[PDB]
Order: C-alpha cells, then structure tokens, then sequence
C-alpha cells in the first residue's frame, strides 16, 4: 500500500458506514421476541452496509473473493459490537444500538443470557470512554479486527499482504498518537491498550455468537437468510 | 453463498 | 507496589524465574485421548496457580480478583503454553515430552480436529515472528490479567509495566523504533485468536461433560463452571 | 471451591 497515514486515516473515516435506524415504538412495551427480533433486524441490515464498508478498507479487494468471505464470516459480529460499543461512549450505563434505541442493564433482562453480554459491551463502551478513544482510532481498529480475526485459520502471499497492511494500520496508530501529543513511551501503552480490548470483543462475538445459535434452536424469532448463514459459519 | 455474492457487485 | 517498582530487566527474571514445569503424560481411542489431555490439564493448573502468585502484581489484588482472572484466562494460558512448546515441532502439538500429537491424531475426538488447527497455526505463527522465551513469558502475564479485567487501576498500571517491558526486550535485540511497535502489535493480536481457541475449546470440554466421554476433576469442573 | 484453597497454599 501507498496511502500515508493521513490518507489511510480519511480513506478509513470516509468508508464509515450510516447509522441505521430500528423500527422500534416507543409505545409498545418489551419482550423477548420484541427484542430479539428488533436487533436481529437491525444487526441483518448493518451487515449489508459491513459488506459495502469492507471493500474500501484498503487492501480488502485485493484479496480473493473466497478470503474475503472468510474474514467477514468470522468477524462480522466482531465489527457490530465495537461499532455499538462506539456509539455508545457518550451514552454511560447504556447500549445505542440506534439513535432511537437505547437499552439499559435492566431492559438486556428480557432476553434469557443477555444481561451477560450487557455488562460486557458496558464495560467496554466505559472503557473507551476512559482511554476516550478517538475517531480516527476507532476507524483503524474496526480495520484491524476485519483483517485479523481470520487470517489464521487459512496464499502465503496473500497473508503476506494481509501482514503488510495491518503494520500499516499499525503505524497509522502510532502516527495518530504521536501528532496527539503522547510520549514514545505512552504511544506503546495505548497501543498495547487498544489492542487488548480486542481480545475481549472477540470474546464478546463468542459468547454473541453463541447466544444466536440458541435463539436459533429456541426459535424465538426467526433470523434473516443472510444473518443465518454468518451464524453456520461458526457452528 | 449470499456474502460471496453481496461481495460480487 | 513491588510490580511496579521492578525493572524491565528484573520483570523478565521474575517472570522467568516462575515458569511452571513441563509435566509428562500418564492418544489411540476417543476416551483415552480426552482423559489423557484432562488429566494433564488438571495437573498443570495446580503450578498455574502457584505461577500466578509469582507474577509481580498479582498478589497484590485481593482474593476474589485472582479466582475471577485464573478462572477467565485458565485455558488460554493452557493453550498459550501449548503453543510455545509445540514450536519446535511443526506441524505436531507437544502436549507432553511423551504426549506429542499431530494433526490427524486429534480426529479421533468429535470436534477436537477443529481446535488442532488453530493450535498449530498459532504455533507456526510464533515459528515465523520467532518469538523469544524472554516475550512469551510476557504475553502470559498479560493474558492472566487482561482476560478478565472489563468484568482495575492497578491491573492497567501493571499491564502497562508489561508493555514496557516487551519494548525493552525488542530494543535491546536492535530493531528500529518502527519494527518494535510492528512487532508488538503482532504479538498482541495473537491473544485474540488464543482467547477464540479457548472459548470453542472451552465449549468443547462443556461438550465432552455432556456426552460424559471421560470423567473431569472437580479443579477442572470448578474452571468449567465459571463459562456459560 | 478448590481455586481458593491452592490460592492461598
Ligand atoms: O445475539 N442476539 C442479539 C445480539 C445482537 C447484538 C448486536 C450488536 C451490535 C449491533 O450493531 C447489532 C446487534 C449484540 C449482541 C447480541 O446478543
Ligand atoms: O477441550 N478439551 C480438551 C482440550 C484440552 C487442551 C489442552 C491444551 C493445553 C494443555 O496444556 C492441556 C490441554 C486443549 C484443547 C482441548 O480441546
């Protein structure tokens, strides 16, 4: 790759995808079919919108058309998680899921094992808000995730040039906290710290991931055609 | 293979 | 404290000094490979435990912060050390000096073939960056107290003592400021790969209960039960 | 709970 780290930076904000909205009403009360069946909706038509924005994370078209199927069936739910978790920064104690969608730590009660995954993506959000994770961060570690995820479980120049180009969103990284005003020395924790939380949202998409396989068998609410082939694709 | 197909366009 | 007041030098001997042992096995039939591997892994939890109080700072959190941490990061600091072991022998996974399996052998589990090739490309992987025992014993520490921590000040403080050290490892091996924060994000980016491997082994051990294919130790039942 | 009682030796 050629972009520089400001124009790896502006290409990676300018791919942002939309804030969809829910066809939530705020006069009809809660379920768990209610709301299952709304984030399914809603996770069902952010997917499209991944799809289009994983072709302008740059390097991602130059993979074959089956790689590019493998990392985004491994790390679809993976990228809808940190996106919530980012919308949900300026939102303490709450999960935007969409501008019209706020749920609480009481309200992920209606659904049975969601509590567990609300305190998680919580925690996380508080977490960005402690780092306060900026968005030219945000937009590279959402790029990050969607080239790592599934690299290995794989052509050996294909993974190289999936390697070059994470240690491009890696010196973009750093060129962002250096221009920040960070110490060579606080440049490498935050670093270190904006990669940890990515152990933990892929612990989140398990755990995710394996809550939708249980919706599944429960058939609560039926899953999307699209939504339904990510899932198999785990287990 | 509707994500191979979605990334088809 | 003590973590905190230590070198990047005297970190890395601390943590080198309290590397637990390489145990030996007591791998044709489904049962016996199941009962070999978990009844390594229950013997191999007692000196992690006894790791754990060794690796500065962690004695310092109060008793229910270590069971939570240990109890989240058990199996992918299992797997982690699996995987260092396992590095000089390509394409096999050295369970024990005596236990050493390769990829076709862990078909004779349901499902175990799936976690073997994961295991094996994490290993490649640490192959191909060369990773040192000096980083190794590094990402440990840093999986035993990052994996359970968003469930705290002190946790990061110490973590970010761990990243310093890391740094000083690559530098003093002579790679350019540009190579060492390359180097680290690539060693970080495996913990999340480990931390996949252990949840889909940790639901295949919930699976192995289940189906009842060898019987677990309540040491092993009791990290079982903190998942799902 | 055994992780207590090897916690504390
Ligand atoms: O599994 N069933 C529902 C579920 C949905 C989400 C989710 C996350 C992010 C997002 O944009 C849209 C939806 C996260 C966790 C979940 O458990
Ligand atoms: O899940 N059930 C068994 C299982 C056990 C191990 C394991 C890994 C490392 C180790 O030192 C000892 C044991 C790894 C993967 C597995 O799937």
């Amino acid at each position: 790759l050629s972009l520089t780290a400001d124009q790896m930076v502006s290409a990676l904000l300018d791919a942002e995808p939309p804030i969809l909205y829910s066809e939530y009403d705020p006069t009809r009360p809660f379920s768990e079919a209610s709301m299952m069946g709304l984030l399914t909706n809603l996770a069902d038509r952010e997917l499209v919108h991944m799809i289009n924005w994983a072709k302008r994370v740059p390097g991602f078209v130059d993979l074959t058309l089956h790689d590019q199927v493998h990392l985004l069936e491994c790390a679809w739910l993976e990228i809808l998680m940190i996106g919530l978790v980012w919308r949900s920064m300026e939102h303490p104690g709450k999960l935007l899921f969409a501008p019209n969608l706020l749920l609480d730590r009481n309200q992920g009660k209606c659904v049975e094992g969601m509590v567990e995954i609300f305190d998680m993506l919580l925690a996380t959000s508080s977490r960005f808000r402690m780092m306060n994770l900026q968005g030219e961060e945000f937009v590279c570690l959402k790029s990050i995730i969607l080239l790592n995820s599934g690299v290995y479980t794989f052509s050996l120049e294909e993974k190289d040039h999936i390697h070059r180009v994470l240690d491009k969103i890696t010196d973009t990284l750093i060129h962002l906290m250096a221009k920040a005003g960070l110490t060579l020395q606080q440049q490498h924790q935050r670093l270190a710290q904006l990669l940890l939380i990515l152990s933990h949202i892929r612990h989140m998409s398990n755990k995710g991931m394996e809550h939708l396989y249980s919706m599944k068998c429960k058939n609560v609410v039926p899953l999307s055609d699209l939504l339904l082939e990510m899932l198999d694709a785990h287990r | 293979k509707i994500l191979h197909r979605l990334l088809q366009d």
